[PDB]
């Protein structure tokens, strides 16, 4: 659960955390799990 | 010193956002300019004696 920091309808990342770094434009895909 | 520059160039993109590496003090231009003064005064010496 989160109490503050996220909002409704945002998009957080589950798959592909070794490939990313905050501040780069990147392709999105909805993950399975 | 050039290997330290390339090591920081390797470790640079994985730092958190807003962190940049700066080089305030350095003695590499002192040694480089001194040995360049020596090479150019040796060139002036050999050409002027010529």
């Amino acid at each position: 659960l989160v109490t503050e920091g996220l909002n409704a309808g945002d998009k957080i990342i589950t798959e592909g955390l070794q490939f990313v770094q905050p501040g780069v434009e990147v392709k999105t895909v909805p993950a399975k799990n | 010193a050039k290997a330290i520059r390339q090591t920081i160039a390797n470790l640079e993109p994985f730092m958190p956002q807003g962190m940049k590496v700066v080089y305030p003090y350095d003695t590499t231009p002192v040694v480089s300019a001194s040995i360049h003064e020596v090479v150019k005064t040796l060139g002036e010496a050999i050409l002027l004696v010529f």
